[PDB]
């Protein structure tokens, strides 16, 4: 039932009691490591999009 | 994996020239897509977690 806590509303209530403004922190230093990884991947899937348009 | 904005312009000389400074651009909104599931298998219970599990099972009675 949708009464019951989803483990992200938990995980919330978890990190308000023991990190409510560090959680940005760890955001931001984990995000520094996601963003230049898709971007990454999003760049290689564009040249090979580009590529594929140019085989065709 | 983030979005991949539709081909503006056929043409590699101009449109995919402005196409590159659009979705590689400073500004940009990067749209977030997910990959395509793959197929995870069931994680194996650690027989602690069982000896967790099993002690609630019984406190039921």
């Amino acid at each position: 039932l949708s009464s019951i806590p989803t483990a992200l509303t938990r995980w919330t209530e978890e990190c308000k009691v023991l990190d409510a403004e560090s959680m940005h922190d760890c955001v931001s230093v984990v995000k520094v490591s996601i963003v230049n990884h898709l971007e990454f991947l999003r760049d290689e899937e564009l040249e090979e999009r580009r590529e594929k348009r140019r085989k065709q | 994996r983030i979005a991949l904005p539709a081909p503006r312009g056929s043409g590699t000389a101009s449109d995919d020239e402005f196409e590159n400074l659009r979705i590689k651009g400073p500004n940009a909104v990067q749209l977030v897509k997910t990959t395509p599931l793959k197929p995870s298998p069931l994680p194996v219970i650690p027989d602690t977690i069982k000896e967790v599990i099993y002690d609630m099972l019984n406190a039921l009675a």
